[PDB]
Parts: C-alpha cells; structure tokens; sequence
C-alpha cells in the first residue's frame, strides 16, 4: 500500500467524516427552479490502528433515498447494493467527490417583491424562509440585494440581523449570524433615486444567498463506517466515530 | 458540530 504505512498505532482508535456540499441554484420569480445541484466531498479524518478494512455506507440505493449524477473516489476505494470498500490514509483525506441533482433541498427560500414609485424611489421587500428541521440552525446568512446605478441613498429596516448599503458593491447586504429551520424573516428597502437617461431601463440583477448549515443539502446520510482490523484486537464498536455535515451556498440566486 | 455515528 502506497498511501498507507504499515506500523500506525493509536490507544483511542477514531475517526471524523465531514459530508462538505455546496448547494447551487437560480430561481424565477415565479418561484420556479430553473437550475439546481449539488457538489459534495466527503473528508475523512481517521486515527486507526493497524491497516483496517473500512466500509463506507449512506443512503444511495436512488424515510431517506437519494439519487447520485455522478462521482469519484479516492484510489483506496475498491471500485465495486453496493458500497464503497477502502483501507484509508492516516490522517486527512477526501474519500469521495460527488454531484446531485434531483430532491435537492433548498434551505432557504427568497421571494423579493420591488415596486417603483413614479421616478424618484424603489420599494423593496425581501422575505426569506428556512426550510429545514426546526432544531437546526443555519449560519452566516447574507442577503445581497443589487440597487440600480442611479441609486442616490438607501433606507433599510430589518428587525433581524444587520444590513448595510454598500455603494462601492452597487448594493445592500442583509448579515444574520444564525437562523434556525421553519422561520420567517424579512428586510425592507427604500432606494432613493436619481435622474437618469429615461430610454435605458434597470436590468434587475438577481437577489444572491450566502449561508451555512448543518445538513447535507443532497440529502446524503451517513449510515455507518464499518471498521475491520483482521490482525490488531480492536473491533468495529471499539472505534470512536464522527460525523459532520456542513452544507454552504454556492451560486444561490433568486430572480427578480 | 460533530455528532457521534453508532
């Protein structure tokens, strides 16, 4: 084995997977997803003693069942349900890559609302909505709403988080720490306007999400991490065992 | 947060 010395010894065996997945998608303001995936890794962190025979399980027959494009392993995957059978580095090492997209779930719904006030201002109001377990909270949450060029100030009212209009940026970005599933949150906006060439319309560019959470977006589950150590007198169950899921946005767009 | 995989 090349990846994988022989002599590895640890009085605690144990080990850490991080499922890391980032969710994309671009949204009409119709509600309709006009675009979605999924791009996942899943790192592994083990302190194994010995040269143990790992059997890596989630839900991929394609309640809890997803469907996979696509994917890659880590040369210590033997290739052939059916699941995935290694011998792991020591240490770090992403074990697999993947992509998704079929019943991805959007954590977070957007729906904007703009009104135009003769020339002078724009009313906005951006509503978002988790859509996750209720004992989950998501993290670094940030709401990006573009204003036109001809923006001469910006009035702003947010009962959570805090919001700052950035000029430089073009637009106003809405900043909450933690949110947690099943809630409701919005952010209204009042942009001041001035004089411009009449003739040119706003191309209204998309309303943009950034956040954390703590799920797997694809719906991918660990189901378990099977241990077997043939020569050392460690079992499965005497391994100490870890899993993370931390989901983030990737393009996350909401059209208005 | 790491959680613990039976």
């Amino acid at each position: 084995i090349g990846w994988r010395r022989e002599g590895i010894k640890y009085r605690r065996n144990e080990l850490f997977l991080d499922v890391l997945e980032s969710v994309n998608l671009l949204m009409s303001p119709q509600g309709q997803v006009l675009s979605a995936h999924v791009s996942g890794r899943v790192v592994m962190k083990s302190y194994l003693s010995g040269m143990p025979e790992c059997k890596f399980g989630m839900n991929d027959k394609i309640k809890q069942s997803i469907a996979i494009d696509d994917c890659t392993f880590h040369q210590c995957v033997r290739l052939s349900e059916r699941s995935i059978s290694f011998i792991p580095p020591d240490g770090e090492f992403e074990l697999m890559r993947y992509r998704t997209t079929k019943d991805i779930i959007l954590p977070f719904r957007v729906i904007p609302l703009v009104r135009e006030v003769g020339r002078t201002k724009l009313e906005v109001k951006v509503v978002i909505k988790s859509n996750f377990k209720p004992s989950l909270l998501a993290q670094k949450i940030e709401v990006r709403i573009p204003t036109p060029l001809n923006t001469s100030g910006v009035q702003v009212i947010c009962m959570k988080g805090k919001a700052k209009y950035k000029a430089s940026e073009n637009a106003i970005v809405w900043k909450i720490k933690r949110m947690a599933g099943m809630k409701e949150s919005q952010i209204s906006a009042e942009i001041e306007l001035l004089p411009t060439n009449d003739k040119k319309k706003w191309a209204r560019p998309p309303i943009s999400m950034n956040f954390e959470v703590p799920f797997a977006p694809s719906g991918l589950k660990v189901r378990y991490l099977k241990v077997f150590e043939p020569k050392l007198n460690y079992s499965d169950h005497d391994v100490i065992k870890w899993v993370r899921y931390i989901g983030r946005s990737g393009i996350y767009e909401t059209r208005c | 947060f790491y959680r613990a995989l039976m």
